[PDB]
């Protein structure tokens, strides 16, 4: 399976690994003023719109990719 | 504030 | 109003500026291969399948920007 950091809360260096089910394809990482994501994701859905929307949140910078354990905070900056 | 980028991959966005 | 880099075919390095009209909102730059895009483009559709179909091309990086002139090479 593909392996992401996955925080149920935003965290300042989340480093809880999990398998991500099938369901989900992609790693995302994004930062929205101070505060960090780190989640399983589908990759249909990573965007500006889909993330800040499904996140509650008005201004962040995003990524996402499908390699184990890419989403790591570095990646932003 | 609005640009996107990606591959793959790889996506990178405002 | 949308100026953009602009070329009918792909090109080493695109010199054609254009005004968008308003059915387009961004500017494309893509590397498929050796090949050079450059293009009026909307946003909604600046994502890998949607770029990889919309060119008829398989492996490419892109990026998309909304400030006049922005889609240069030197983006990827
Ligand atoms: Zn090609």
């Amino acid at each position: 399976m593909l392996q992401c950091y996955n925080c149920p809360n935003p965290t300042a260096d989340c480093k809880t690994a999990v398998n991500c089910s099938s369901d989900f394809d992609a790693c995302l990482i994004t930062k929205a003023g101070l505060q960090v994501y780190n989640k399983c994701w589908k990759f249909e859905h990573c965007n500006f719109n889909d993330v800040t929307t499904r996140l509650r949140e008005n201004e962040l910078t995003y990524y996402c990719c499908k390699k184990d354990l890419c989403n790591f905070n570095e990646q932003l900056e | 504030y609005s640009w996107t980028w990606g591959n793959x991959x790889x996506v990178x966005g405002x």
